[PDB]
C-alpha cells in the first residue's frame, strides 16, 4: 500500500486527470482475514496499466534502443563513421571548442545513415 | 524603386529571355492576359520589381529585344504569351534586320541606328525615379547577339553611370568547328568588353548543359528546345530575393556587392540540384536543409568546364548557397554547422572566406512549395581553365591564316587581336596573384 500510492502520486502530478486504478474504485470491507485480498486485487491491475502505458503509449522500449545503439555499440554503420571523426579531433590534447565540433560529425554521421528512430538518437549528448 | 530593364539582345538570348517571362506569369499567379487568380497579392507581397507598374492589373514586362534574324521573333506572336508582350515597346509588326552573320555587322549597325536605339528604350528610364541598372541578357555565340551587344556596353557606361551592370550571358559550344569558326573572334572581343566595360558577369557554358542534358534529363537527340530549361528557372531563383519579400541582399546590387572580390575577377559559377520530377513521391517525409548543401560544394551540378584536379592550388573566396521555399529554418545554422568540418572548400590563406545561405519563400503552388530548392552561386578561381581553354584556341587560330584576310575588309583598320590577348593574361595572371 505504500508502493501503489508512490505510483498513483506520480500520476497524480502529470495529468490530475491521467490516474491508473480508474474503473476500479470499490470500497474497502470490514473483516478479519479479507481485506488483504481487498489489496491483491488492486496491486494487480494498478501496476498492469502503468506498464503498457509508459512502455508502448510512451515508448520507453525505444530508449533502451538508442541506449544500445551508442553504448553497447550495436548499430555500428554510423557509429564508425562518427568514430572514423573523432578521430581526426582527437588526434591533439582536448580543448574547449572540439565538443562543438563533435556534434557537428555527431549527426552528419547520423543523418548520412538516414534511419527513422533518429528522433531517439536526437536525444544524446556528446561529454568530452 | 528597384525596376530593372532586361536587354534581352541577339538569336539565344531573346529564347531564354522569353520562356524566363513565361515562367514568371506562372509564380504569380497571373495570366498573359489577365487575372483570374487572386492568389497574386495575398500569396506574393511584391510584383512590380521586373514588370511595369500595373496601369489596369496589366503588370507589363519591362523588356527589349533587337536581334537581326527575324525567326526567333516569327515564333512569339502566335504563342498565347505574346498579348502581354507590347507591339509598341520594341517593334510593331514586321520587324526585321540585316542579312547576315558578322560580328562587324551589329558593331557597324550600332552607329547608323543611333537614333532608334536610343529612342524607345529610353522612354521606361524614366518611368522610375530610382533606376536599379542595366542587364544585358544577350548571347556570345554567333555574330548577332556578339556584335551588337559590345557596343551598348561602351555607350551606356557613361550616360548612365550611376547604374549596376551585371548580365546573365551564354557561353557557346566548343565541340567542333564546321558550322561556325568565327567562334574565337567574337567571343574574345566582347570577353574584353564584359571586364572593363561590365561589372559582373554570370557565365553559363554550353558544353556543361549537354553533360547536366544527358544526366539526369535522359535524352538522345539533343535539340535546341532543351537550351531554355535550365536557364529561366535559375534566372528567377536569383530574383528570389528581389521579386519574393526578403531582409538581406534583397536587391541586385546587394547580392553582388558580397560576392565580387575586385573588377575584372567577377566570373561566378552557378549551381542547381533539383530537375527531376519523380523525386516529387518521396519528399512528403519531411524532406531537411541538411543534405541538400552537401551537394553544392560537391562538383556535380556545376555549369562550368573546369579541371577536376586543379582545386587543389585554387581556393573559393565567395560562395553563396541558396534556398528556397520551405527551409524548415531552425536547422539552417545546423546545416552551416557541418561546412567547417569537411573544408570542401579551400580557403584563401591571405584573407578571410565566407558562407552566405539566405531564404525566400516561393510561389503559393504545388511543385513549389512542396520540394527544397538550392541555387549556388560560387566564385572560384578555377575559371582560368576557360580562359586558358579560349587563349590557346585563338593563338592557334592566327597561325593558320584564317580570317585575317575576311574580316579586316569592313571597319577594322590595325591589329586589334593583341589587345584582346593581353588584357585576357592580365585577368589570368591577377586571379593566381590574388592568393598571396
Amino acid at each position: 500500500i505504500l508502493s501503489t500510492g508512490k505510483y498513483l502520486n506520480v500520476v497524480r502530478e502529470c495529468g490530475h486527470d491521467v490516474t491508473c486504478p480508474d474503473a476500479k474504485e470499490i470500497t474497502y470491507t470490514l473483516k478479519e482475514q479479507a481485506y488483504v485480498e481487498r489489496i491483491e486485487k488492486a496491486y494487480n491491475y494498478a501496476s498492469k496499466v502503468l506498464l503498457d502505458f509508459l512502455m508502448e503509449e510512451e515508448e520507453l522500449v525505444a530508449h533502451l534502443r538508442s541506449i544500445k545503439h551508442y553504448f553497447l555499440m550495436d548499430q555500428g554503420d554510423f557509429f564508425v563513421h562518427f568514430m572514423d571523426l573523432t578521430e581526426e579531433e582527437l588526434k591533439k590534447p582536448v580543448d574547449d571548442i572540439i565538443p562543438t565540433r563533435l556534434e557537428a560529425l555527431l549527426e552528419l554521421a547520423l543523418r548520412m545513415s538516414t534511419a527513422n528512430t533518429d528522433p531517439f538518437k536526437d536525444d544524446l549528448k556528446i561529454e568530452l | 524603386p528597384r525596376e530593372i530593364i532586361t536587354l534581352q539582345l541577339g538569336q539565344c538570348g531573346n529564347q531564354i529571355g522569353f520562356e524566363f517571362w513565361k515562367q514568371l506569369c506562372a509564380e504569380h499567379g497571373i495570366s498573359p492576359e489577365g487575372i483570374v487568380e487572386e492568389f497574386a497579392t495575398e500569396g506574393t507581397d511584391r510584383k512590380d520589381v521586373f514588370f511595369y507598374q500595373a496601369d489596369d492589373e496589366h503588370y507589363i514586362p519591362r523588356a527589349v529585344l533587337l536581334d537581326l534574324e527575324p525567326r526567333v521573333i516569327h515564333s512569339i506572336l502566335n504563342s498565347p504569351y505574346a498579348n502581354l508582350y507590347n507591339p509598341e515597346n520594341i517593334y510593331l509588326s514586321e520587324h526585321g534586320g540585316g542579312a547576315g552573320n558578322n560580328w562587324a555587322s551589329g558593331f557597324s549597325q550600332g552607329e547608323k541606328i543611333h537614333e532608334d536605339i536610343f529612342d524607345i528604350i529610353d522612354r521606361e528610364a524614366d518611368g522610375s525615379d530610382s533606376l536599379e541598372g542595366f542587364v544585358l541578357c544577350h548571347s556570345i555565340a554567333g555574330g548577332t547577339g556578339s556584335g551588337l551587344g559590345s557596343y551598348l556596353l561602351e555607350r551606356l557606361n557613361d550616360r548612365y553611370p550611376k547604374k549596376l551592370v551585371q548580365t546573365y550571358s551564354v557561353f557557346p559550344n566548343q565541340d567542333e568547328m564546321s558550322h561556325v569558326v568565327v567562334q574565337p573572334y567574337n567571343s574574345l572581343l566582347t570577353l574584353k568588353r564584359l571586364t572593363q566595360n561590365a561589372d559582373c558577369v554570370v557565365v553559363l557554358d554550353n558544353t556543361a548543359l549537354n553533360r547536366i542534358a544527358t544526366d539526369r534529363l535522359h535524352i538522345q537527340n539533343p535539340s535546341f528546345s532543351q537550351i531554355n530549361q535550365l536557364v529561366s528557372t535559375i534566372m528567377s531563383a536569383s530574383t528570389t530575393t528581389l521579386r519574393y519579400p526578403g531582409y538581406m541582399n534583397n536587391d541586385l546590387i546587394g547580392l553582388i556587392a558580397s560576392l565580387i572580390p575586385t573588377p575584372r575577377l567577377h566570373f561566378l559559377m552557378t549551381g542547381y540540384t533539383p530537375l527531376t520530377t519523380d523525386q516529387s513521391v518521396a519528399s512528403v517525409r519531411k524532406t531537411t536543409v541538411l543534405d541538400v548543401m552537401r551537394r553544392l560544394l560537391q562538383p556535380k551540378n556545376v555549369m562550368v568546364s573546369t579541371g577536376r584536379d586543379r582545386q587543389t592550388n585554387h581556393c573559393y573566396i565567395a560562395i553563396l548557397n541558396i534556398i528556397q521555399g520551405e527551409v524548415d529554418p531552425t536547422q539552417v545554422h545546423k546545416s552551416l554547422q557541418r561546412i567547417r568540418e569537411r573544408k570542401l572548400a579551400n580557403f584563401i590563406p591571405w584573407g578571410p572566406a565566407s558562407i552566405q545561405v539566405a531564404l525566400s519563400r516561393k510561389s503559393p503552388y504545388l511543385p513549389s512549395a512542396h520540394r527544397v530548392s538550392g541555387l549556388m552561386m560560387a566564385n572560384h578561381t578555377n575559371i582560368s581553365s576557360l580562359f586558358e581553354r579560349t587563349c590557346r584556341q585563338y593563338d592557334k587560330l592566327r597561325k593558320r591564316e584564317a580570317f585575317l584576310e575576311q574580316f579586316r575588309k569592313e571597319d577594322i583598320f590595325k591589329d586589334n587581336f593583341d589587345e584582346l590577348d593581353n588584357s585576357r593574361e592580365i585577368v589570368q595572371q591577377l586571379i593566381d596573384e590574388y592568393h598571396a
